[PDB]
């Protein structure tokens, strides 16, 4: 659930 | 503010060398110095802000994570108790992040979004305000949490309703900000259909607008496009 | 200190806490303040503290040389002139870790080792004595330097004496003593032919005595013997 | 030179 990647 | 007798460009190059020596919390301290001196941030300048927060709450939230399992597990049907320590050191490290999210909303709030007039800084701004609302609603307990959550959403749609009127589909800024915004709907307000489609439309639209970009706009704007493939592939 | 307040155990289990969140500043005044009640530490204690400190240190070590290097090349000629920042944040950099260096010291002198009657406590404070003397050496310039340098010496050489009489040839201490004196001699004291005969000794004695150990003592002083054997690697 | 390796 929470291992979605945000902008780097 | 500590940083008042440093000249405005003294502190931008401190926060490049911080940058090289992985001195995150300094670069952070020089880019809030910065700021603060009451001049609006060219693009470079806005990224060094973000890049000096983004990793000093990277590790804090990082380490939120650690001892939150730590603490769910003390709190399992025959664990033995151990006392208050690990609530009270959940909560100092929990403290410390709020506090850099307060800081940094503080930034965007005195003055620099209402001072961005030109689609890429009030876009790069609203994205910020809606990250750290978002990091604050990642710790929040309650419906406390329910206005925090509204917050980050609130900003993520302004952010977007400007994207997408004045940028092309392929910009970095406008992928980063739907990729975030995806995570958003994924993570926080429990609407991964949500977060999917999202996902799926900005990537389609973001491929169908390739053609009309440089090799190295091409590079760019691609790396984005990854992280929403990477995604709709954890999450499908 | 602000740790005052908190039970001796507590900040053991906190600073166990903060190892494994990776936050090794808490970690470290976490351990200072175990350090202030007044108690000897034990062997896992002893530990911690190296460990909290070890960390620290690091990440400022591996800053200033990243700071020292820019520094120098400004210095070259052709180099076009920068003003004072990179100077100034390199000697910001370097007095922060002169002041860990000042901190960890204070402790050994208040009152780690004079209370350490035992050879494992003794040479351990000993050691990290030296350790810390030589960061300050890495950083020191002039004859300062010197004294500084003299200071390392001559903690490595009471920690080697007493190890060479108290302990096995495979201790885990005594060999990390001597890999850790070793690199004096060739980093800092400019002496690499000590420095290579110390780890060859060191190499040939430990191996001469692992038939005497277990299999898990065995895997502990092997892991430094091979640091011992990579260091001779890169100096022959 | 200053590659060396201290104790871990
Ligand atoms: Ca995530
Ligand atoms: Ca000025
Ligand atoms: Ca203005
Ligand atoms: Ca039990
Ligand atoms: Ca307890
Ligand atoms: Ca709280
Ligand atoms: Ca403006
Ligand atoms: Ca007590
Ligand atoms: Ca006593
Ligand atoms: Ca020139
Ligand atoms: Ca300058
Ligand atoms: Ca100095
Ligand atoms: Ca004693
Ligand atoms: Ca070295
Ligand atoms: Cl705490
Ligand atoms: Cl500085």
């Amino acid at each position: 659930d929470r291992s979605g990647y945000s902008s780097p | 503010g500590a940083m008042g007798s440093m000249e405005r460009a003294s502190l931008i190059q401190k926060a490049k060398l911080a940058e090289q020596a992985e001195r995150y919390e300094d670069m952070a301290a020089f880019m809030k110095g910065a700021v603060e001196k009451g001049e609006e941030l060219s693009c470079e300048e806005r990224n060094l802000l973000s890049v000096a927060y983004k990793n000093v709450v990277g590790g804090q939230r990082a380490a939120w994570r650690v001892l939150s399992s730590i603490e769910q597990k003390s709190n399992e049907e025959g664990s033995e108790e151990k006392g208050p320590e690990v609530r009270e050191y959940r909560e100092k490290v929990e403290t410390e992040l709020q506090g850099v999210c307060d800081t940094v909303l503080g930034l965007l709030d005195s003055h620099l979004i209402k001072e961005a007039g030109d689609a890429e800084s009030r876009v790069f701004y609203l994205k910020m305000k809606g990250d750290y609302y978002r990091y604050l609603a990642e710790v929040a307990t309650g419906d406390d949490k329910k206005r925090i959550i509204d917050s980050a959403r609130s900003a993520y749609q302004e952010a977007m309703d400007i994207s997408k009127k004045e940028m092309p589909p392929t910009n970095p800024i406008r992928l980063g900000l739907a990729l975030n915004f995806s995570v958003f709907h994924y993570e926080i307000a429990n609407s991964p259909e949500e977060a999917i489609s999202l996902a799926k439309t900005t990537f389609d639209e973001a491929m169908a607008d390739l053609h009309t970009l440089s090799e190295d706009s091409y590079k760019d704007s691609t790396l984005i496009m990854q992280l929403l493939r990477d995604n709709l592939t954890l999450w499908t």
